[PDB]
RNA sequence: ACCGGGGUAAGCCUGUAGGGAGUCAGAUAGGUAAAUCCGUCUGGCAUAUAUCCUGAGAGGUGAUGCAUAGCCGAGUGAGGCGAAUUCGGUGAUCCUAUGCUGCCGAGAAAAGCCUCUAGCGAGGACAUACACGGCCCGUACCCCAAACCAACACAGGUGGU
RNA sequence: AGUGAGAAUGCAGGCAUGAGUAGCGAUUAGGCAAGUGAGAACCUUGCCCGCCGAAAGACCAAGGGUUCCUGGGCCAGGCCAGUCCGCCCAGGGUGAGUCGGGACCUAAGGCGAGGCCGACAGGCGUAGUCGAUGGACAACGGGUUGAUAUUCCCGUACCC
RNA sequence: GGAGCUGUCAACCGAGCGUUGAUCCGAGGAUGUCCGAAUGGGGAAACCCGGCACGAGUGAUGUCGUGUCACCAGGCGCUGAAUAUAUAGGCGUCUGGGGGGAACGCGGGGAAGUGAAACAUCUCAGUACCCGUAGGAAGAGAAAACAAAAUGUGAUUCCGUGAGUAGUGGCGAGCGAAAGCGGAGGAUGGCUAAACCGUAUGCAUGUGAUACCGGGUAGGGGUUGUGUGUGCGGGGUUGUGGGACCUAUCUUUCCGGCUCUACCUGGCUGGAGGGCAGUGAGAAAAUGUUGUGGUUAGCGGAAAUGGCUUGGGAUGGCCUGCCGUAGACGGUGAGAGCCCGGUACGUGAAAACCCGACGUCUGUCUUGAUGGUGUUCCCGAGUAGCAGCGGGCCCGUGGAAUCUGCUGUGAAUCUGCCGGGACCACCCGGUAAGCCUGAAUACUUCCCAGUGACCGAUAGCGGAUUAGUACCGUGAGGGAA
């Protein structure tokens, strides 16, 4: 049988400046899987974290098309979820700052 | 890693309380590689082959 | 209109010989006639394609 | 004398210019069954600036907010204060307008919405307050051009606001 | 014997002659001071001058696909040079109940259960089901980033 | 299997595993997103939207998993419109199909360039192509055959001759057999229909009694009396014609119920020894043991550290030994039997599959064979034959036989019918209108092992390098270095 879990849903978190800076205001962005969906990523962050979340918002962004000797390669498509936190603000401290 | 032969030696219940650990264990540590704070690389496949076996117990468990 | 819904008659083929001896292809197409025909005594008759031979054999019974 | 300001939306109130419309009662299966609905036929009362609908715009609120001409100091650069805002003229190819008046060449469909019964029904209706759910794809950048069609970083071509 | 090339306006590759010759792609036009730098007519800043201004300004659709932003580069490309670039490398960046579409509806047309027709292959087509360029349906102003904003934030609304 | 390993371009960094057996090789399983016949519905393939059932999760809607839901055909069950019998149609459930594949097969449709020094008959050519369908091969196959007076062959297929012959041909260009003879393989193999019995059943009906089993004695009055059709089981598979009837002779087990019922005489059916066959064409589905039988990984496997010399290096030269069932081929710093992988020669299977063998098991014969004598019935029907128009045969319509398509016409059951190149007579051969069948033969997408007086990078595959890639085209497609 398969053993549905909600993390297998969440991959990674987005570790950049922007994100940083959303991070501050308690916005989290995460990579999430692509076949997922906004009310799905909202479950599955509230019952990982234990937290109350607000809203989240999604964006797809293609993989960027590089040159090499061979020829023309194509990184992975990603998508990302950007989880807004209720006001209760409990911060995710396993996120590794 | 864990031995199929003691893998074998427990229940669908504890099995799948295992399996859930492992999961959690594999959602953690691809945390911390994605923040940088993951000095072992060879966490992650060992627990993905840790998933699998317990998957493959479990259904040759249910099948004979 | 040119097989047969009982015996799968189908047309021949061949070629279509002038004075000069010049051939060209044509078709010999069976004798395929409409029949309103019945299963069953009762009279329910159904429209379908038999040949003239079909008909002579009594093959098909109209009723 | 000269130079610079002389601002601010959706919505919610109100319902003006303009445009359109009679109302009630009875009978009747024509509308695949049934209809109180729609037609049809009879009558009664109506011509009212009466009523109802639609409706540009002016006015209030939104706005103790936002924004702004200016004025200050700082320096990787961060930040603060902030005046008056009335009256006219001109004036759209935009709005009333799916309007009105002419004309012949006589100018989509279905969904939606309203109403009518057929049919379900012991629960159902409305108001207020609180707490929630709002899915998938695009979203960068060029777009009369060295990023599109033209073999070119090409005097050509490219629909709309 | 795949055995002998000098020619088939023969085939492929390399290289001459023309020749350091023609051109260097409009009808606007550039100048100076300073800076960076090994190197500057072309890159940055300042002050001028000139040109478009129903455009050579601003915003989209089709199309393109990362060309966008930050840091770096300077042997290929740029009809010259280049410290610059739409070029090369790494990283980052696209946030919607209300915008444009689907989950709503159909036109022309396409496919088409059964079906009819046709030696076979197949042709049409009903019920249906798709198909916008059209119908219906709820959001406006201000601010912020180096790159998004009717999407994020603030104020104030609307619809299931 | 045994000491390193974490595929490669292709390293660098960072981390670990392994004698408690890793990486690696073989076999069997598990998982297997989305598209694709694609099949819940839709669609611009790989992306949008669901229904139902059972679970998960929220305060509930939202949300998530696991199954299932296309169409058609065929059985089975239910229902049976206009409409009465009914039928079409509807509903439910089980079983199949659909698409792909390099060549080879079979069955159909079917060109033109070209040649004829023009061209139409003819050729190219039943080719290219296309359509339907298989199988590991396919097709054909068991005489309605050849032959020619021989007291001759004896299913089919394929190979060599016959033979570039007889012939055929605008007698032009060209086309072109068969009999016989020599081989390969052998299975001169097997079942059915009909005449007659029995039984069951559908449809019609009864001098409803002297008709329904063989005789006689008898009982009742239906093995319904009778027709008819259909299914099944016997019985019959043939050419010196054969068979069903009727009819004498000898006769290789026991018991029971049955020839409308009992008694003596003729028939049918089960059970016990015994025989013969079986995964096959002659019927099919299983289950055990066994074979150092095979396939899919491997392992072992003799003999030089030899000397001098040249050299960066010996595997070169000179000189010594040794192995050889091994002096095949490669590598190793230059020509190596003795350094390495190997080679000759032997060994190895847990498991899966493939072959055989012996059995359970199945079927069939045993209520059975024989040699004889004389008559009725049967021996494959819209068929053969004939005519019209065509196709194909060496044969192009010719005197045109044999085979075959469409349209008409349309026979007999053995002193019958068909073939012996028009036709007729006689003799000869065979027995059509039912069906199965191995081997000899054809081919290689793919896998393993080898070989070359084949290529050696403008060659050889288009492709030794990013190859059906880059690039070109809207597309089919073209296509490198
Ligand atoms: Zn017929």
């Amino acid at each position: 049988a398969t053993i549905t879990d909600p993390r297998d849903i969440i991959l990674a978190p987005v570790i950049s400046e922007k994100s940083y800076g959303l991070i501050e205001d308690n916005v989290y962005t995460f990579v999430v899987h692509p076949d997922s969906n906004k009310t799905q990523i909202k479950i599955a962050i509230e019952k990982i974290f234990d937290v109350k979340v607000d809203s989240v918002n999604t964006a797809n962004r293609q993989g960027k098309r590089k040159r090499t000797r061979t020829g023309f390669g194509k990184r992975k498509s990603t998508k990302r979820a950007i989880v807004k936190l209720a006001a209760g603000s409990k911060p995710i401290d396993l996120f590794g700052a | 890693g864990t031995t199929p032969g003691e893998l074998r030696e427990l229940t669908d219940d504890e099995l799948k309380d295992k399996l859930r650990e492992s999961k959690e264990e594999l959602f953690n540590l691809r945390f911390q590689m994605a923040t940088g704070q993951l000095s072992n690389n060879r966490r992650l496949r060992t627990v993905r082959q840790e998933i699998a076996r317990v998957y493959t117990v479990l259904r040759e468990r249910e099948l004979g | 209109a040119a097989v047969c819904d009982i015996c799968g008659k189908g047309p021949g083929f061949g070629k279509s010989v002038s004075h000069s001896h010049r051939r060209t292809s044509r078709r010999w197409n069976p004798n395929i006639q409409p029949v309103r025909a019945v299963t069953r005594p009762g009279g329910n008759k159904q429209r379908i394609n038999a040949c003239t031979s079909c008909i002579k054999a009594g093959k098909v019974s109209r009723a």
